[PDB]
């Protein structure tokens, strides 16, 4: 029940409510899914 | 009402409530029973809807003694005064005539496991309520057996919690302190043992520590509970720095900052000195290098470091250094890297043809010729015998003509063989600094 | 997956008390090469 | 569905009490093209993409 | 599933930011009377030697 090479995959943007505390883990496993981005933000500022 | 002390309702807080108002029954047939008075009767059909009234409940719990009617009018009572819709009446239920509370207290201290807790919320509400305090009452719930045994039921989390944030919350009251530590040699190792293991199980966490931090704003019980029980004390550190929820490393930080604090003259700096010997400075450190979402917590973890770094003077004080010397066991403690931190000791060392090198060798020569370099106490200090040696002797060269003639060049040979990985480390570095010096 | 968690600060003072004691001891290791080079002429000599 | 079953597998894991929520923004700027290539393509797939 | 992803969102919401500034509040206003107390013991000290 997933996509395929047919054409580009259906897309999504999707809001990510992490709480504050729990950040390190989830980000941890959401990196660890091998499955997300992230869209380039609050880049306006130096490195 | 003057409070709420829901606590969150967590789990069978909230459900044996909801699943004794489900078993709800009339009871009209009590009353033909004889179980229950008429008054009885009309308290129960009121109460089956989801002021004079709270007399009638408490002499049928009294009298009628079926202990079924006694949980069901338990379950109502409970709701009734944490329902808001008649809650203020309901605390004034004891508010107004409070000489019935000793009375509902002989009724809350009843019942089975399940039902105890059912009674013990309604009797905290009215306990913890400003109108009345009540600390005879306060006592005598410190004094049941039930509940007690019910909080020292760690294994039963889910309703070891119903009893913890009970006594949190009731422990709220600072009259009721005093004598909440005085049974405490009772309660305080179970919730020390709740922190030991470590939303029930987090809100436990919580709410347990907010007890022992509520109870240690008094110092003179901080100096007892940091003497008594100092092995928890120690490991509270290490539970702020394992601590997943920002909410308990704050009350962690708090608790070890309270009880460090000035106050507590007894250990004031005493408690301070003896955290920093349990490898607490670079724990200390580390959480100053984290990055905690709460001012009030980065502040505390901030107070703490600085705390810590006054308490690092212990280092700076050759005064210190000669006591541990007069001491026949040195520690690692930061009198050990006195020297490098403070170069000027050396002196000293060296006066006295070499005084301070002489009481070290003799030191470490009593703890060879007596081997036992396996036991932990004696190989802490004779690592950190050797590691103040190789400290002063590659700070003054001319003191290996002192070492050599106590034999103790040789000696430092034969211990670089010790058994234990860390003083044969600290053994090879001695050696290697007395070689690598003497060979100019 | 075993995430780290406060292992992560273990790791940090762990490779920075590495780094302590190996630099200390390769010090010790060429100051000694050193110090045996010097006398092996010298003991060869007479 | 699956990324949001996993983050409460964790979450529950964590222990952290707080449920974790998402949701679909308005994607009103251009998401990236993604392709499920297997083994058996990904060479054709990345060489056309080149 | 938005109803339940609405309910879901709030209660987490809700868990995360009501239930934690309470009791975050509660704990600051209870450690506030024991400064507070604290502190009046040391105005009532040097009162108290003052008055001595």
């Amino acid at each position: 029940k997933e996509e395929a090479i047919f054409r580009s995959a259906e897309m999504a943007l999707v809001q990510f409510y992490i709480p504050q505390e729990i950040s390190r883990d989830s980000a941890y496993t959401l990196g660890q899914l091998g499955l997300v981005q992230f869209r380039d933000l609050n880049s306006k500022v130096r490195a | 009402m003057g409070a709420t002390k829901i606590l969150m309702d967590s789990t069978h807080f909230n459900e044996i409530r909801s699943i004794i108002r489900s078993r709800s029954v009339a009871w009209d047939a009590l009353a033909r029973s004889e179980e229950l008075s008429e008054i009885d009767a009309s308290t129960a059909k009121a109460l089956e809807s989801i002021g004079k009234t709270l007399i009638p409940l408490i002499h049928l719990l009294s009298t009628s003694d079926n202990e079924d009617c006694k949980k069901s009018v338990q379950n109502l009572i409970a709701e009734l005064l944490s329902s808001d819709k008649y809650g203020d009446d309901t605390v004034k239920f004891f508010q107004e005539d409070p000489k019935q509370l000793e009375q509902l207290f002989d009724v809350s201290l009843k019942g089975d496991f399940q039902t105890v807790l059912i009674s013990g919320f309604n009797v905290v509400s009215l306990l913890v309520q400003n109108g009345l305090h009540n600390v005879k009452l306060v006592e005598k719930l410190l004094k049941n057996n039930n509940l007690i045994n019910i909080l020292q039921n760690i294994e039963q989390m889910d309703t070891c919690y119903v009893c913890i944030r009970l006594l949190q919350e009731l422990a709220v009251i600072p009259e009721y302190r005093d004598v909440i530590w005085l049974h405490e040699k009772k309660f305080m190792p179970t919730l020390f043992k709740i922190l030991q293991r470590a939303h029930l199980g987090i809100q436990l966490q919580y709410h347990s520590l907010l007890l022992i931090w509520l109870l240690t704003f008094n110092p003179v019980f901080a100096n007892e509970l940091v003497q008594k029980y100092l092995s928890d004390f120690l490991d509270l550190l290490k539970l702020v720095k394992i601590t997943i929820k920002e909410k308990v490393s704050r009350l962690c930080i708090s608790i070890i900052l309270q009880c460090c604090s000035t106050r507590v003259k007894q250990h004031k700096k005493v408690i301070k000195q003896l955290l920093l010997l349990g490898n607490a400075l670079p724990t200390v450190q580390s959480l100053s290098e984290r990055k905690y979402s709460d001012e009030e917590l980065r502040q505390d973890i901030s107070n703490l470091k600085e705390i810590l770094e006054n308490e690092y003077q212990e280092l700076t004080s050759f005064d210190e250094y000669v006591a541990e010397l007069d001491s026949k066991l040195l520690c690692w403690s930061p009198p050990h890297v006195d020297n490098g931190f403070w170069s000027d000791n050396i002196d000293e060392f060296k006066k006295d043809n070499y005084k301070i090198f002489r009481q070290l060798i003799e030191l470490l020569q009593a703890k060879v010729r007596n081997g036992d370099v396996n036991a932990k106490q004696e190989k802490i200090i004779i690592q950190v015998a050797l590691n103040d040696i190789t400290h002063v002797v590659e700070l003054l060269p001319e003191s290996i003509d002192v070492l050599d003639k106590t034999g103790g060049k040789a000696d430092i040979m034969e211990l670089l063989n010790h058994s234990d990985s860390r003083v044969k480390y600290e053994a090879l570095k001695a050696t290697q600094a007395i070689i690598g010096y003497t060979f100019k | 997956v075993p995430p780290s968690g406060s292992v992560i600060d273990d790791y940090v003072r762990n490779a920075s008390y590495l780094e302590e004691r190996l630099i200390q001891m390769e010090d010790a290791t060429d100051q000694i090469e050193v110090q045996k080079n010097d006398l092996e002429q010298y003991r060869f000599i007479l | 569905a699956t990324l949001q079953a996993r983050l409460g597998e964790m979450i529950a894991r964590l222990g952290i009490d707080v449920p974790s929520i998402i949701q679909v923004l308005d994607t009103n700027h251009t998401p990236p093209t993604f392709h499920r290539t297997n083994k058996f393509t990904a060479g054709f797939q990345s060489i056309c993409d080149c | 599933l938005t109803p339940n992803q609405v309910n879901d969102e709030l209660n987490k919401m809700q868990a995360f930011i009501r239930k934690e500034a309470e009791e975050k509040a509660k704990e600051i206003q209870l450690k506030a009377d024991q400064e507070y107390e604290i502190e009046k013991t040391n105005i009532v000290r040097n009162e108290t030697n003052n008055i001595d």
